């Protein structure tokens, strides 16, 4: 027996253990973000250790098995993968005290309540209550109370547990021997030992800050624009040089301003709507929302979705008779189970994300083929964009025309594209510089260089300095903001969405380019094209057995991420953005705030 | 003894409340019977019925001196193996059906009938063997398999593996991982009085 032989047959093993002791791992995390209970945490609890041992004892046994004799690249994959830097050695009393911190973190954010201070009876979660008041409100006061309310009670609930999070999971990242928290989530997109395709953590710092640059002169314009509109709507509250007050900025941490466009649509009136209205007019459901979104899946040639996907997904707010982790996310549990869960309202913002949500699952069943230790994304940005460059696809008014949310004579013309453009540009644009910050200062408090005494004193220092948004009221310590987004507070990296929104326009341009698009951009629909859809899945098939770097060139012919295709297709607004700021200020000062 | 003719007993194999694992599968020889193959529908919905060398349709015509009703459980995504001229973990070493193949293939999803919460470890398969099964072959041996070239002395351990492998069903699981009871129906004709034949 040569060792390569006996590796195969180790993985062989491997492998069939590894699928049933993931799923059990699966299915009780599963259990618990449905319906959370102290008999469902400790089920997750018990299941996540047998899971753990698991691969203390695979990744020591795996070292028997040399790497310099195993002609078999895919076999020298698994292998890797498996000694990697995921020993996660913690003690078991420091292990089960990350568990509980974990446990209580993640039960604050979707369990925490705000009470009326004169009837404790009557509260509101933050998912069907406080999202509601700050996607719809427009009185500054209701706005600055659920603002406030939120970050005060459940934010305030979050710091002591955060602070040791940190200290654990920065003492875990050393024993695998990573600088920090931080290097070991930058870890992801490491790449070595493949000659001019290899990618270094550092790399990942230095490419987002440089690409992020080049993103500046964009966003700052977008952001004089809606400052003049929003001084319209609200009459004293903002000045034409202050930062944009953060309780006003169309969701409950302003991670995306696509609820402001009611309030800055460039050409309103006259240009018919593009957005929710007419599912509500003809009695869209949650059902016919995913309905049309493995419609568009299957028109370029990808599956439908299971059947057990049908049976097993909670696509619905389940009610009070159980607390679910409503914020929307996609499961592969192994064994051909997959699965959303998602509290779905009838707005065009889940109709788009339902996109998101099912380009995950769509990704986890082409992958399905490869051996279970490559089962992955390329790296987290490949897979948090899949959904986004088919939403960029169902969000043209090209498409919405064609599934009957736009009169069936549409006229497309100047004014309506630059319409679709400034909504394209609140999502995607406003989420760059919000994303960049909330995850440098991570990786600044990760590595040792936000001291606890000042956790909040830089956090919004880098709002006002990097985002133009400022505190309506003041913080002291005893606030943990950031942990107030559902991200940060169930152990999420979040640069993943700042990669994928480059890694989206290059992939859709050159999808575009597979179904013989002929205009810019954003006129780009690749419903029908069983071409386009071939491309993307001979990605999507290879999972992690090709480096990001090589998979990404081997689609958009450029080995790392890249501006150059999200700014051309927003090259119309930017040039109409420039125009429109004639007799405005573009950019910010940090000296103004309004307590 | 008198000469009544008795009905075959197809019920006993079909209808078993238990199947057996692949790798230890029954074998029920039907001889001296009416057999009724009509009987043979409503199988869970898009069953499989695969036949090679003879015609279901004409079956209830047909005479053979014996019938062979080989049954397992096995996965989803193994199905296709149980047919003439298959490889894989299933025809490789577990259940082997030769070239020369005349009979019918029944398969049918029992998700409802074999699958558990807790997971149904008790249908089992072999994983590893030394060699190819040969067609109609049956190993129920629970030796160590040497994958190193140390002995294992009958302990499982480093490159000493236990051969047989649980599914472990759960009713959650895709339909390429639910279990699926199987029936494999040979037709023999030799030389000698045919004893089985239809109405
Ligand atoms: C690196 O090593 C790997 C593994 O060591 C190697 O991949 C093997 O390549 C051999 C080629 O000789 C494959 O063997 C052939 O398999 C043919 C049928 O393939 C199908 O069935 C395979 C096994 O059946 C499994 O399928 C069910 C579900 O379908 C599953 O539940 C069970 O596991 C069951 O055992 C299956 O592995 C295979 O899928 C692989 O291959 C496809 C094809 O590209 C690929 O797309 C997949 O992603 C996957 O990698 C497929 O489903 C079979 O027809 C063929 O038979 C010939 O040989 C036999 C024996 O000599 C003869 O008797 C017969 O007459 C034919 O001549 C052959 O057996 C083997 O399956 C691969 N195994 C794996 C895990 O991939 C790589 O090639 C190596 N890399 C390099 C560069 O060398
Ligand atoms: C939400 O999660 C809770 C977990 O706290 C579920 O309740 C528990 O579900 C388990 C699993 O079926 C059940 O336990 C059962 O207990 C009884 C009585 O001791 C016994 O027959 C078994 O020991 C069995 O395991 C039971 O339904 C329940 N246990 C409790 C409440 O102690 C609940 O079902 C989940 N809700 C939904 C809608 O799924
Ligand atoms: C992708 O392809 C599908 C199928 O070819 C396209 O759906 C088709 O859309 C046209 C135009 O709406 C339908 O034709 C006519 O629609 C009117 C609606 O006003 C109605 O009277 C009839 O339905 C009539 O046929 C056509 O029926 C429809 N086909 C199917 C199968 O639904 C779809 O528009 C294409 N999408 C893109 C983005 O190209
Ligand atoms: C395994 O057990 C099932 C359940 O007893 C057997 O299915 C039954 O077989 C009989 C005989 O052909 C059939 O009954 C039919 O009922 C319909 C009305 O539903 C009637 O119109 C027909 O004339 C006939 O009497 C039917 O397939 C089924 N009856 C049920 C499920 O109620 C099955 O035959 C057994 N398998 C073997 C191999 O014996
Ligand atoms: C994807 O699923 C849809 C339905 O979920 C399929 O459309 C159905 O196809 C069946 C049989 O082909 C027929 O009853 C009708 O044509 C459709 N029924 C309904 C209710 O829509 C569609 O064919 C599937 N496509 C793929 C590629 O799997
Ligand atoms: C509308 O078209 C005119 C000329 O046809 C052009 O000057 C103007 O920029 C267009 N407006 C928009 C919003 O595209
Ligand atoms: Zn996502």
């Amino acid at each position: 027996s040569t060792i390569e032989e006996q590796a195969k047959t180790f993985l062989d093993k491997f492998n069939h253990e590894a699928e049933d002791l993931f799923y059990q791992s699966s299915l009780a995390s599963w259990n618990y973000n449905t319906n959370i209970t102290e008999e469902n945490v400790q089920n997750m609890n018990n299941a996540g250790d047998k899971w753990s041992a698991f691969l203390k004892e695979q990744s020591t046994l795996a070292q028997m098995y040399p790497l310099q004799e195993i002609q078999n690249l895919t076999v020298k994959l698994q292998l890797q993968a498996l000694q990697q830097n995921g020993s996660s050695v913690l003690s078991e009393d420091k292990s089960k005290r990350l568990n509980t911190i974990l446990n209580t973190m993640s039960t604050i954010y979707s369990t925490g309540k705000v009470c009326n201070p004169d009837n404790p009876q009557e509260c509101l979660l933050l998912e069907p209550g406080l999202n509601e008041i700050m996607a719809n409100s427009l009185d500054y006061n209701e706005r600055l109370w659920a603002w406030e309310s939120w970050r005060s009670e459940v934010g305030k609930q979050l710091r002591p547990l955060y602070e040791e999070y940190v200290v654990l999971k920065n003492e875990m990242a050393r024993a695998n021997h990573y600088e920090d928290y931080g290097d070991y989530w930058r870890g992801d997109y490491e790449v070595n030992g493949v000659d001019g395709y290899d990618y270094s953590r550092g790399q990942l710092i230095e490419d987002v800050e440089h690409t992020f640059e080049e993103i500046k002169p964009l966003y700052e314009h977008l952001h004089a624009y809606v400052r003049a509109k929003l001084m319209n709507a609200y009459p004293s509250y903002i000045s034409p040089i202050g930062c944009l007050p953060a309780h006003l900025l169309g969701d409950m941490w302003g991670r995306f301003w696509t609820n402001l466009y009611s309030l800055t649509v460039p050409f309103g009136q006259k240009p018919n709507i593009d957005v929710t209205d007419a599912m509500v007019d003809q009695a869209w459901d949650a059902q016919r929302i995913f309905k049309e979104a493995e419609k568009f899946f299957v028109s370029v040639g990808l599956p439908n979705m299971t059947q057990g996907f049908w049976e097993n997904s909670m696509l619905t707010d389940p009610g009070n008779v159980q607390k679910a982790v409503c914020h929307p996310t996609a499961w592969d549990l192994g064994k051909g189970d997959f699965r959303i869960l998602m509290c779905t309202k009838v707005t065009m913002d889940d109709f788009l994300t339902a996109h998101h949500e099912m380009g995950h699952i769509q990704y986890d069943m082409a992958y399905a083929a490869q051996p279970f230790l490559l089962r992955n994304g390329a790296n987290e940005g490949f897979h948090e964009a899949v959904g986004e460059i088919m939403s960029l696809s169902a969000a043209t008014p090209k498409h919405l025309k064609s599934i009957g949310l736009l009169s069936p004579d549409f006229q497309e013309d100047n004014e309506t594209e630059i319409n679709f453009l400034l909504k394209q540009a609140l999502t995607i644009v406003g989420t760059l510089p919000f994303t960049y910050m909330l995850e440098k200062w991570r990786w600044m408090v990760f590595k040792g260089e936000i001291p606890k005494d000042q956790w909040m004193k830089k956090w919004w220092e880098m709002k006002r300095e990097i985002v133009g948004v400022v505190e309506p009221v003041p913080h002291d310590e005893t606030y943990c903001d950031p942990a107030s987004l559902f991200h940060v507070s169930n152990d999420y990296s979040f640069i993943r969405y700042y990669t994928r929104t480059l890694y989206q326009f290059q992939f859709q341009e050159a999808l575009c380019q597979a179904a013989k698009h002929e205009g810019p951009l954003h006129k780009c629909d690749i419903s029908n094209s069983t071409e386009a859809g071939q491309k993307l899945f001979n990605m999507l098939r290879l999972g992690k057995s090709e480096p990001w770097t090589l998979a990404l060139e081997n689609v958009v012919g450029a080995k790392n991420m890249n501006v150059r295709p999200l700014l051309n297709y927003f090259e119309p607004l930017f040039t109409w953005l420039k125009d429109q700021n004639k007799n405005s200020f573009v950019g910010w000062s940090t000296d103004w705030s309004p307590y | 003894f008198p000469n009544i003719t008795n009905l075959c007993p197809f019920d006993e194999v079909f209808n078993a409340t238990t199947f057996a694992s692949v790798y230890a599968w029954n074998r029920k020889r039907i001889s001296n019977c009416v057999a009724d193959y009509s009987v043979l529908y409503n199988f869970a919905p898009f069953f499989a019925f695969k036949c090679y060398g003879v015609s279901p349709t004409k079956l209830n015509d047909l005479c053979f001196t014996n019938v062979y009703a080989d049954s397992f459980v096995i996965r989803g995504n193994e199905v296709s193996q149980i047919a003439p001229g298959q490889t894989g973990n299933i025809a490789d070493y577990n259940y082997k059906l030769p070239d020369d193949f005349t009979g019918c293939v029944i398969a049918w999803n029992s998700n409802k009938l074999d699958s558990t919460v807790g997971g149904n470890y008790n249908y089992r398969y072999r994983l590893f063997r030394k060699s190819k099964l040969k067609p109609f072959e049956r190993d129920i041996s629970t030796e160590i398999y040497q994958a190193g070239n140390k002995p294992c002395n009958g302990v499982a351990g480093v490159n000493c593996y236990f051969p047989l492998q649980s599914y472990g069903f759960r009713p959650t699981y895709g339909v390429g991982h639910q279990p699926y009871r199987v029936v494999v129906l040979s037709f023999e004709l030799l030389h000698a009085p045919a004893t089985v034949c239809g109405p």
